[PDB]
């Protein structure tokens, strides 16, 4: 925006951050539990 | 304070672990019950 | 002082429902939590003897 | 010296501008508590 | 509505004590008239309200008489006068080896160079001089009540 | 409200002491028509308060008695004239061969000129312009004492 | 002079009813506890002998 300082190497820094958390605890359930039953149901013995 | 009461059920205090925020001087601490200062009442009128 | 006094009691403790309520907005919501979910965001290992 | 100035700023920051009106004052002592009431209600609700 | 009551109407005008000449019918249609040019709707937060606001009345409705039976009986014919006997307030006068000189009052409008025609009119002026000081705050919402001032205080 | 005391009145005033000429009736009608120019509440802390109070109530009560008079009677023929006798101040007369001129009064508004018809208008003028001195301050507070000032006292 | 001296001896002890009071507000309790907080944060080795 305008008069606003263009640094902007720490807004990266923080979007970044927050996007990690965002695959922490959105994704990884659903995705955990799909990788789960896809194995129980394609006889993959090794945990993934 | 040594006990808490949950729905009438007694709880000893080295059961429980509790944090609390900024400590009040002894004389003020029955006035916020034994608890730290709130950041609301602190950011409220502010914020608004 | 008296003024002084009375500006410095003005300040206390509001309520746990007043507190609830305060809470829904955005701006405190963000301010309790951005440190809250920075902090342990990193994780931690575990040493055994 | 040095305190004395510092704490005349917001002394002065505290009353920086005044209102006033004129009015025909002889009337307005004829029946005031009225004038007075009215005058209040504009400073309650006072705002642009 | 106030009601009209001719009673405390004549009682408060003597010289219109009689009956003959001023029929009530005409007392009521000029006070009916005179509703209009002042609203007769009454409220308690209005600045003329209850006794006030009755003087007020009675005054316009006592002028509108007096204006209106100048006319009818004027020039000794009926007012017989092509364009009717004209108001006004008298600045000057002079009768033989007599005169008089007064006080032009401050018009600056229709409303109120009428009204300095007859006595009625001026009382009725003064009296919404003397009400008319002040004025009327209408927008606004008390905005100051969300901060903390002096000791304290949000009031 | 404030009791009118008739005898106190007719004492003040020794023109008006006759009561067949002037009823405690009409006094009392005129008291109460008067009480609605000027508010009668008394407080301590109002400019007007007291004995001047009381004056200036019984100097507009005098001035609309006389204003009343001057139709009823100035007249004196049932008031059979065209519009009424009209008030204001005489700032030229002329009689035979003597004539007199007078200042005029500084008025500004309806208020001052009807009250300068009569003396007694005239005396509740001046007394209202020597009371008037000043102003008001209405919103406001002690902002000043929250802060150490020359010798640390907060007054 | 008198003036300057009555500035100066006007401050002066408060209480601690008073201390405790204005202890409440959240700028004099970051000020009060933010070098103490500081202070032992990076911790101490025990060495003997």
């Amino acid at each position: 925006p305008k008069g606003f300082n263009a640094t902007g190497e720490h807004e990266t820094i923080s979007y970044h951050e927050e996007l990690e958390s965002i695959q922490e605890h959105i994704f990884d359930p659903l995705l955990e539990r799909h990788y789960l039953l896809l194995a129980k149901s394609e006889e993959i013995d090794v945990q993934l | 304070p040594d006990f808490w009461i949950i729905s009438g059920k007694k709880y000893h205090r080295s059961h429980l672990v509790v944090v609390r925020g900024p400590q009040p001087p002894d004389i003020l601490k029955p006035t916020y019950i034994f608890g730290g200062i709130p950041l609301t009442q602190r950011i409220y009128e502010r914020v608004y | 002082p008296t003024m002084l006094q009375d500006w410095y009691n003005s300040q206390g403790f509001i309520g746990y429902q007043a507190c609830a309520i305060i809470s829904q907005h955005w701006l405190v919501d963000k301010a309790c939590s951005m440190s809250g979910e920075d902090a342990a965001r990193n994780g931690w290992e575990l040493k055994s003897d | 010296a040095a305190e004395r100035t510092a704490n005349e700023a917001p002394l002065l920051a505290m009353s920086k501008r005044t209102s006033t009106i004129h009015v025909d004052v002889e009337k307005a002592i004829a029946n005031e508590e009225a004038f007075n009431a009215r005058l209040a209600f504009w400073i309650a609700n006072r705002d642009n | 509505m106030v009601i009209f009551d001719e009673h405390k109407f004549r009682t408060l005008f003597p010289e219109f004590a009689d009956p003959a000449a001023y029929p009530d019918v005409r007392l009521q249609m000029y006070f009916d008239i005179a509703c209009e040019f002042i609203s007769d709707r009454d409220s308690p937060y209005r600045i003329l309200n209850g006794k006030a606001l009755e003087a007020c009345l009675y005054l316009l409705t006592a002028h509108l008489l007096s204006l209106s039976t100048m006319q009818v009986q004027g020039a000794a014919g009926g007012g017989v006068t092509a364009g009717g006997t004209q108001g006004g307030f008298i600045t000057s006068a002079t009768v033989g080896e007599v005169s008089v000189a007064k006080l032009a009052p401050p018009a600056k409008n229709g409303w109120q160079w009428w009204l300095s025609g007859t006595p009625y009119g001026q009382e009725l002026w003064a009296l919404l001089s003397v009400k008319a000081v002040g004025g009327f705050y209408i927008g606004g919402l008390p905005e100051r009540r969300g901060f903390r001032k002096v000791g304290g205080t949000f009031w």
